[PDB]
């Protein structure tokens, strides 16, 4: 419940992938 | 089994891997040994803005370490990077 940093956070955080704005998450 | 791992790793591409490899290397920014303890997360937690307890980053370890040993090697690395990718699938 009321996860921390479910993976976007930390893609921001590092190189990784861009993923634009969004994965599959609706707005 | 960690068998799901090894296809799932497997089948990633070269490039993929290089890019997460790159991420392990700066991990360590903080381990000399090249290996990721709290004190690694607890930096970069504490750039994301969050500043939790040790005891929460220990946990957290275990919830990921199958051994239970408190630190991650970039074989654990690797596995969290892909377990937490697939999580969305
Ligand atoms: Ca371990």
């Amino acid at each position: 419940r009321r996860v921390r940093i479910s993976a976007d956070a930390m893609m921001q955080a590092l190189l990784g992938a861009r993923h634009k704005e969004s994965l599959d998450l609706r707005a | 089994m960690d068998d799901i791992y090894k296809a799932a790793v497997e089948q990633l591409t070269e490039e993929q891997k290089n890019e997460f490899k790159a991420a392990f290397d700066i991990f360590v920014l903080g381990a000399e040994d090249g290996c990721i303890s709290t004190k690694e997360l607890g930096k970069v937690m504490r750039m994301l803005g969050q500043n939790p307890t040790p005891e929460e980053l220990q946990e957290m370890i275990d919830e990921v370490d199958e051994d239970g040993s408190g630190t991650v090697d970039f074989d654990e690395f690797l596995v969290m990077m892909v377990r937490c990718m697939k999580d969305d699938s």
